[PDB]
């Protein structure tokens, strides 16, 4: 468990800086394309587990059409792993198609999620 | 019985997953299917294609480990040949 | 962990009775406990055997009982109670030579003689082993070795120092032909022997496992093809996604 | 309604057995795992046979062990199951435990299960301890004295304690029965722990091998995965039955077989095969305080496993620096074993210290750090600005 | 010839049952046999059965 | 929501010791049960500390008997505590049945709950003769031997059976080891099948002492039945007491203390107080196979009481025959009981004969004319023309 | 959770006893009394109301098999009482 705020913060402040992104970015792209989870099609916005409590009012409050598309995504990575194959190189996961869909909704809640954890312990104040 | 916590997976009917529309399962029934659909192409290629995928992983480790091994049993009986009174005291004693 | 304290790694021998479908070549038990009898005599012990188990393996059935009446075992008293001795029966087992304890550390001019009854499997490796504390002596002591006097050498033994000397001798058991006089035969019969007496269930403890081992590969074949038939309902369903009409 | 869910003892086993809706994903180790369960009731089976025809003195312990081996109708086969038996039931359980660790089982959801497995590990290897004392051969004896001299490491209570449960100066016949009497009782209340992690388990089922939410699709359990347990449990079957039959003496060490002689040692005392790695560490330190109080930290280290992976990403399906630093760490296991088993010479104590250092930086420090450049570099990866 | 008459002798689940049994049985009594005989005749001059014909003199 | 009601390892205890609502007018019998349950576990801890210092060979049974009465420190209280419980666990159980019989909780909505039970009693009868096989005194290795060749009655093979229970064709080594390893065994199964007999009752309750609904009203399980169990527990810890250390040899018999001898035994030989009532019908009715079948014929005609008792109203709180029919039934069984231990000759055997044929009567046919007649009766009383 | 099979008996609240109106219950509290109320008086009458409305169930089979048993005693302690050879004989057949 490790919030999305760090993470958030971490990232900006990596590529924010010029030369430190030059320096990793190419890194970090053969790492997601070694990673292995593109070919059996899947989004990294789906990854997350779904133990938190913030994870579940992150889902709730998704729209219709990708909690769908999502469903159909997973059943059918459960599938292709079931059968030990792979898809076929027609729907392998496009890199320019992994598009953030979900960390608004993660980062929204978390901000949330945090205040409530810090105002109810506040002082008296002057 | 007494009402228990919140759970994220329940029975059938409740399994409180999200709701999906537009699947379409399908099926063909066991006994008009001819198991072995797949026996040797499937069974050689995959086989051979997901070792291909996942051999580094193994092969490093067991390498490093390997190697690591052999050097300290080659110096463990260079120790207790004709090098006791030299090499061993300097390290042992 | 130098080589002297641990002594010359057991070789690969070509046994005979090795191998998944092999049984003993008991032909030569029935010497090899010959041997025995003549040449370890008052030494080992061999105290873990009953004479109701030589009978069908090596003894067709009388033999056993013919020597079985040359030994004593202290019975119950009569009725004046003075312990009583009568010839030994066909339940009881060898009498190790040293009576308790003492006797033995008292002749062999060392250590206790290990038991022999379950020796070969309680050693390392150990089929070979023995075979090779029995032959391993060099004729001639090795030069520039410190040895305490009475132990004779061993390039076998961890330590290099074993207390009982080498009595496998030419031409001195004779059991029935023209065999002995190659001290390889005797050590090739007391070796077997011993290897039968740490288990005398060689034999149907391999029948039965090759019956285990059969019907094991056939269920296990008949299970693999029911997994494939009774899970190809699932392993070949395909879903079709259809994106639902966006309404709300 | 069926009379399937209406008999109370007969909805319970439903529950648990005949419909249960496992995800559709699963590979073969929660197969692994039911042989496991499959082999400790066949183990106590057997062992209750066993118990029927055993002595409990200690002048007439290993003549019974002989007794059972060699002049009963259908024995040996007895006791070589059970030993051979319990050494895969070692084997299993490592294995179970490394799938879980592989697998991110440990995480969030079932950290009482992940609680109540460890508390099932250190019972286990108490039951295999004490068993090991039954036979009183020569290693085992000393094993015992030593086991029973652990805890002299504590201060104060360090005489009176071991004086209590060793019921003597030295080992004797109070040690050896009550030895064997824990040995008999231990396994039942490992049995009750194995319900406990059961009712633990199904109140949010097992965890899919991608590391996903398995709230999409499931199928039931029998007709469908009862068939899959039997194949694993035919070849398990198969397996033990090579090595009860052929070649019985390789999962272990023939030093068993020698009457008990508290006069003389072997030339090097050693544990069964699936003790070296928790028994490297203790020729590593060489302070005794350091040694007694490392074992249960190296326990406690995996009770700490949970809250220290701070990956937002179950598994390691989809981490390849975490998975190679996994199968690094697997090696080191075995790595540890092999290095205690051997002696302890002018090598072999760096290479055992080292390795101990590495093994608890991975459980302690290697993890989190390798997580938090795993999640970096994937929220920095798949997004441009 | 794995016409219907097959299918309505495997239709009663009692004597499908009885089948499986009876084989079991003789299955059990002819390959325990056999493996007993292969295992014998294996070794020649090995088992005690030709050991104590070739001693009796 | 209460963190009592939410863990899984604590809601299981909640709703079983914390929340069960028990009905309003409960009586000190239910209690009983409770002490009931107490004795069993108590009986289970001083067992495992019995077994710890207990050897188990035919030649060190008795030398290991008295041992524990002697040479461990404070181990005598140990011993007379398992035996004396043990039979006060017996006398306790007969009044739970007494009890049960009597205010109809055998009535239908429980017939699942009353199986168990007299599953649990037979077992219950089953591990006492094998612990007083364990301690072979002197009479006890009659007991066994009369009890073992008890199934040479079934027709045609009957020999070979006795044989194989029975070790041989003596009483020797394998006999003791096994009565001892199966008495050591066999309690666990009898906590297993209570918590299985927990379960069923937990699905409907516990019956009224009035044979009336009790879904009206029902009070909270603790703080105010918890101490209707305490103040019973310390009744039978004070009485256990009583007969534990002033009057010790008063409940078994003074024979046991012998060791054994199969060449002379004594012509009074007779089962303990509790074994009494079945050895009266089995020395009762003039044939072997005729006794053994009925013995067991006893536990199936109390097995055959629910679906017979045809009254209308449950329960014995309002019918005058029918309570004192039952009296008469309960000093029947204290009287074959006694008559039982009391040696056979010209005025027993028909005394004996027409108890039991009194006791299977009132199981039979007592029961439903007495209660057709009760019902009918009830019916007239209160109704016009 | 898995559906069971009918109870007769609720939890709180869905109890499943005949739903009532008008019931009026009440308490005092533990402290706010005498914890031993009557104490001697309702035990000396209530415990002999209570032995007098049951003694005839208990007395009438107590006795009936108690005159059974000194029959019995009587008898066979007269059987064996210089009645072995006129008596004993006559009856033991
Ligand atoms: C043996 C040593 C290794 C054992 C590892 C454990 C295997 C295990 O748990 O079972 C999995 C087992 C079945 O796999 P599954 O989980 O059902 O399907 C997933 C497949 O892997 C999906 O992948 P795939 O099927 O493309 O490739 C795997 C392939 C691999 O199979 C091979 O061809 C093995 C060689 C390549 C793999 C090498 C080891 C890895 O499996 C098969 O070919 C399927 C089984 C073929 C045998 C069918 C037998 C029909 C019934 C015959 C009845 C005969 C009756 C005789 C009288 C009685 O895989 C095997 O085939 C191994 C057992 C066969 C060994 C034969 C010797
Ligand atoms: C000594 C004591 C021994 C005691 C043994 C007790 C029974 C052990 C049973 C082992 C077992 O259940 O194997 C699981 C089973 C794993 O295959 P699966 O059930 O498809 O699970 C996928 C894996 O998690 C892996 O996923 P994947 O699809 O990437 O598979 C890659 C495959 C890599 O192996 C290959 O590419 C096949 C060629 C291997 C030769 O890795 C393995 O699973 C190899 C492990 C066995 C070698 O073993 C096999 O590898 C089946 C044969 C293919
Ligand atoms: C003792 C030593 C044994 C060595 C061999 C071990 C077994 C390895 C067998 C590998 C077969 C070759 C790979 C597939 C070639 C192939 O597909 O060839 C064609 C067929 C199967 O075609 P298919 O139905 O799978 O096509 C499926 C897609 N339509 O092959 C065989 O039937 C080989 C039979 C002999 C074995
Ligand atoms: C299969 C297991 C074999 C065990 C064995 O073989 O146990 C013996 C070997 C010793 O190796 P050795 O050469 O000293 O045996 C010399 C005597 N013949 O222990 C090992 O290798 C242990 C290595 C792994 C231990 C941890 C495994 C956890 C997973
Ligand atoms: C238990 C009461 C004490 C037992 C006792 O006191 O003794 C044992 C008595 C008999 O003993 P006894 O009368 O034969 O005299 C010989 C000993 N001096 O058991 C009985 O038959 C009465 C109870 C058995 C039948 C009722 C079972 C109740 C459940
Ligand atoms: C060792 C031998 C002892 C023999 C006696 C054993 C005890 C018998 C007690 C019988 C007491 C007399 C009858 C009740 C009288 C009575 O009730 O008198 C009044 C009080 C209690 O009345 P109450 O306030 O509870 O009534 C409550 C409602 N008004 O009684 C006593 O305080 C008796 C004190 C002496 C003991
Ligand atoms: C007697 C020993 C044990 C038994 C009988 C047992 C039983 C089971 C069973 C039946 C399962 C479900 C699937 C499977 O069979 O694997 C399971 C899963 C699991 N067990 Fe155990 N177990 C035992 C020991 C342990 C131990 C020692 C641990 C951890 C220290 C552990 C942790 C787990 C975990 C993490 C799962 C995860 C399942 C999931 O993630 O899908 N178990 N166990
Ligand atoms: C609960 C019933 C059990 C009984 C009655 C039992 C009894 C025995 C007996 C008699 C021995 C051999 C005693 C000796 O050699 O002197 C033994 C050995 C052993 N038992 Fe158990 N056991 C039981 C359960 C278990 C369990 C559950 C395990 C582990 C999972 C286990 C592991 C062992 C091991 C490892 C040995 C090895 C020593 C040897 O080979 O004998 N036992 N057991
Ligand atoms: C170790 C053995 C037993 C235990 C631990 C046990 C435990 C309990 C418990 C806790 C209760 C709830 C009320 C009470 O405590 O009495 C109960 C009730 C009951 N038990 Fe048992 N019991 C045992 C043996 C038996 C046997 C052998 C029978 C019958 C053959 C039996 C029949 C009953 C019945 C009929 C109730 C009814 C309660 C009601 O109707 O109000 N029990 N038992
Ligand atoms: C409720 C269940 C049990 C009952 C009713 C029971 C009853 C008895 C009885 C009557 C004896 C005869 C002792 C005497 O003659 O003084 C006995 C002996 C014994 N029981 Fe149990 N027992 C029970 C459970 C157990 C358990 C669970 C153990 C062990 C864990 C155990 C261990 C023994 C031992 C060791 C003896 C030795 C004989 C003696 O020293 O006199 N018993 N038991
Ligand atoms: C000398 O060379 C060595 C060596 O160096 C080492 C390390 C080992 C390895 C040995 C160990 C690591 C020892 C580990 C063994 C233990 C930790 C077992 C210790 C014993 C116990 C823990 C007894 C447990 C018994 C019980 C009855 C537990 C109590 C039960 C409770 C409290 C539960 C109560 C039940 C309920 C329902 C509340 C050897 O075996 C060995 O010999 C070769």
């Amino acid at each position: 468990p490790q919030s999305f705020t760090s993470i958030a913060r971490i990232g900006d402040y990596i590529l924010k800086s010029p030369v430190l992104s030059k320096l990793c970015v190419p890194v970090a792209n053969q790492f997601i394309n070694l990673a292995g989870y593109k070919k059996l099609g899947l989004k990294f916005d789906d990854l997350i587990a779904e133990e938190n409590p913030i994870m579940q009012t992150a889902l709730r409050r998704l729209p219709e059409d990708e909690s769908y598309a999502r469903a159909y995504r997973i059943i059918r990575a459960h599938q292709t792993e079931l059968t030990h194959h792979l898809l076929p190189r027609n729907e392998w996961i496009k890199a320019q198609e992994d598009v953030p869909y979900l960390l608004p909704y993660i980062l929204e809640a978390e901000a949330a999620a945090k205040e409530k954890d810090e105002l109810d312990n506040i002082e008296v104040s002057k | 019985g007494p009402p228990s916590g919140k759970t994220y997976m329940g029975w059938w009917g409740h399994m409180g997953g999200p709701k999906q529309k537009g699947i379409t399962s399908y099926a063909v029934s066991p006994y008009a299917q001819k198991p072995l659909q797949g026996i040797f192409h499937n069974a050689v290629f995959n086989s051979f294609r997901r070792f291909k995928s996942q051999f580094l992983y193994v092969l490093i480790p067991a390498g490093i480990y390997w190697y690591w091994w052999k050097n300290g049993n080659e110096y463990n009986e260079f120790l207790y040949s004709k090098a006791g009174r030299e090499e061993l005291e300097r390290v042992n004693v | 962990m130098t080589a002297a304290e641990h002594g010359l790694h057991a070789p690969a021998y070509a046994w005979s009775h090795n191998g998944p479908f092999e049984t003993f070549d008991h032909a030569s038990i029935r010497r090899g406990y010959q041997v025995y009898r003549e040449v370890c005599a008052a030494c080992h012990s061999l105290d873990r055997v009953a004479w109701r188990t030589l009978v069908g393996v090596s003894h067709t059935n009388e033999e056993v009982r013919n020597m079985a009446e040359e030994f004593e075992y202290d019975d119950e008293p009569d009725e004046q109670g003075n312990p009583k001795k009568r010839p030994g029966k066909l339940s009881d087992y060898i009498p190790g030579p040293y009576p308790n304890e003492q006797a033995a550390r008292a002749a062999n001019q060392g250590a206790l003689p290990p038991d022999l009854s379950l020796i070969v499997k309680a050693r390392h490796g150990g089929c070979d082993y023995i075979f090779s504390l029995l032959t391993g002596y060099p004729d001639e002591p090795p030069a520039g070795v410190a040895l305490p006097p009475g132990s004779n050498y061993n390039p076998y033994f961890p330590g290099g120092s074993i207390a009982m000397a080498r009595v496998l001798f030419d031409d001195m058991v004779e059991y029935e032909d023209g065999t002995p006089a190659t001290t390889s035969q005797m050590a090739k019969d007391v070796t077997t022997f011993l290897n039968w007496c740490a288990e005398p269930e060689h034999d149907e403890r391999k029948r039965l496992g090759l019956k285990t081992v059969i019907i094991l590969s056939s269920l296990y074949l008949l299970s693999i093809w029911v997994k494939k038939f009774k899970w190809a309902g699932i392993k070949t369903r395909k879903f079709v996604f259809n994106p639902p009409k966006p309404r709300k | 309604m069926a009379f399937r869910k209406s008999n109370v003892y007969l909805s319970l086993v439903n529950s648990y057995i005949i419909d249960s809706p496992q995800p559709s994903s699963i590979n073969y180790w929660w197969n692994m795992g039911s042989l496991l369960g499959l082999c400790l009731v066949i183990q106590i089976v057997t062992g209750i046979f066993m118990a029927m025809h055993y002595s409990s003195n200690i002048e007439l312990a290993f003549s019974s062990v002989e007794h059972i081996m060699r002049d009963v109708h259908n024995g040996y086969i007895l006791r070589y199951l059970h030993a051979n038996g319990a050494s895969f039931f070692f084997m299993v359980m490592f294995m179970h435990m490394a799938k879980g660790l592989y697998y991110g089982s440990y995480r969030s959801p079932r950290v009482t299960l992940w609680n109540v497995g460890v508390i099932i590990f250190i019972l286990t290897i108490a039951t295999a301890f004490l068993g090991y004392c039954c036979v009183y051969g020569q290693m085992s004896h000393w094993g015992a004295t030593v086991i029973t001299n652990l805890f002299s490491a504590i201060p104060f209570v360090g005489n009176d304690i071991v004086s209590w449960l060793w019921g003597g100066f030295s080992v004797s016949n109070p040690t050896i029965q009550r030895f064997f009497a824990l040995h008999y009782l231990v396994p039942f209340i490992i049995a009750a722990m194995v319900i406990m992690h059961l009712m633990a388990l199904h109140i949010h089922g097992s965890s899919n091998p991608l590391g996903i939410t398995g709230n999409l699709d499931r199928i039931p359990m029998h007709s469908y995965f009862i068939f899959k347990d039997l194949v694993t449990v035919f070849l398990f079957m198969l397996i033990l039955a090579l090595f009860v039959f052929y070649s019985p003496n390789t999962l272990g060490h023939p030093d068993n077989y020698i009457p008990g002689n508290p006069l003389v040692t072997p030339a090097s005392i050693v544990p069964e095969w699936y003790l070296l790695p928790f028994y490297a560490i203790l020729r590593s330190i060489p302070d005794k305080l350091l040694g007694v109080i490392t074992m249960f930290a190296a326990i406690l280290v995996l009770l700490v496993l949970p809250f220290t992976d701070r990956s937002v990403v179950r598994g390691n399906t989809f981490k390849v620096l975490s998975k190679f630093f996994f199968f690094i760490f697997v090696f080191n296991f075995v790595l540890l074993g092999q290095i205690g088993a051997c002696h302890v010479e002018v090598p072999y104590v760096l290479m055992g210290q080292i390795a101990t250092f590495i093994y608890f930086a991975y459980f302690l420090i290697i993890v989190p750090v390798i997580s938090t450049i795993e999640n970096v570099l994937f929220y920095i990866g798949r997004v441009n600005k | 010839s794995f016409s219907s008459l097959y299918k309505t002798f495997f239709k009663r689940n009692a004597v499908f049952v009885g089948t499986i049994f009876a084989g079991a049985f003789v299955f059990q009594t002819v390959f325990d046999t056999a493996i007993t005989s292969w295992y014998e005749n294996h070794n020649k001059g090995k088992l005690w059965k030709d050991v104590k014909a070739r001693i009796a003199a």
